């Protein structure tokens, strides 16, 4: 529990972006149980997402990890829910605070990037069918991210 | 005089942070790498002083001792982008406009540079100056 840590741990309690929760573990306080609301007006928009974050031994030189509990279908989220994004991955800063990465996550849901390098199926959907792909899911969100 | 040699100075420091009771919440220093048997780089952390255009952010720093230190000052630069004048464009905190750097005395820590950056930050004359949005990097 370096002072960083427990400032960011603060601020995450008192000062979360609006639409997003993070709080930490009893057991395990570099453990956080977080939420994001599905963005209004997008096809999450209604849903409650659940996700989990660690920040491992290296923080802040590595970022935290982060990947969805709930399911959502997203072209930069996996079966598993980890989530391609860049700030997570190759373009993370050590001053970097867990907050922006949240935010980053929100704002992901908003506007997904499915031309991301690395090929997947959905990322593919959202490309030859963005309509359908953003049929499908609003279909999950109501299935799968019920408040 | 007795030189104390920059491995067991830097081993002092070492062991002031271990010791840390955690009451000082507004600074820290601590080993960047957790491998580097020779404590070349450190993390700092700054938290903005209240009451300032700073106030409660949470400032990272690098810090780079040299074969050098402590003969001579560490090496600071802001991975947070800050406005103060004592810091460059490029983060760096400026040898020559630091007061702790400038007039350089040895028995100046790692953590007491940190209190005087952010001491810095209190003063009447920069305590107003506008800051770039909170999260920014160089």
């Amino acid at each position: 529990l370096t002072t960083r840590i427990i400032k960011e741990t603060e601020k995450l309690q008192k000062e979360c972006p609006p639409g997003i929760t993070a709080t930490p573990t009893k057991e395990n306080p570099r453990y956080f149980m977080v939420t994001i609301q599905g963005p209004p007006q997008s096809c999450y928009e209604g849903g409650l997402f659940r996700l989990e974050l660690f920040l491992p031994e290296e923080y802040p030189m590595k970022p935290p990890k982060v990947r969805f509990l709930t399911r959502i279908y997203h072209p930069n989220v996996d079966k598993v829910g980890r989530i391609c994004l860049d700030i997570i991955k190759d373009k993370w800063s050590p001053a970097l605070l867990i907050n922006k990465v949240l935010l980053s996550i929100q704002i992901l849901m908003s506007s997904p990037n499915p031309d991301d390098p690395l090929a997947n199926d959905v990322a593919e959907h959202w490309k030859e069918d963005e309509a359908s792909a953003l049929q499908t899911a609003r279909e999950w969100t109501r299935k799968y991210a019920k408040p | 005089m007795v030189e104390v040699p920059r491995n067991f100075r830097l081993l002092e420091e070492l062991e002031t942070g271990e010791k840390g009771t955690g009451s000082n919440q507004n600074v820290s220093v601590g080993l960047r790498d957790t491998a580097d048997i020779f404590f070349h780089y450190w993390n700092g952390t700054i938290v903005g002083p209240p009451s300032t255009t700073f106030e409660y952010r949470i400032l990272s720093l690098e810090i780079y001792c040299d074969e050098n230190y402590p003969k001579v000052p560490p090496h600071i630069r802001f991975l947070s982008k800050v406005n103060l004048p004592c810091v460059d464009s490029d983060g760096t905190v400026n040898r020559e406009k630091f007061h702790v750097f400038k007039h350089w005395d040895r028995r100046t820590t790692m953590e007491l540079c940190l209190s005087e950056l952010r001491k810095e930050m209190a003063q009447p004359q920069n305590r107003k100056l506008v800051q770039p949005p909170e999260g920014s990097t160089y």
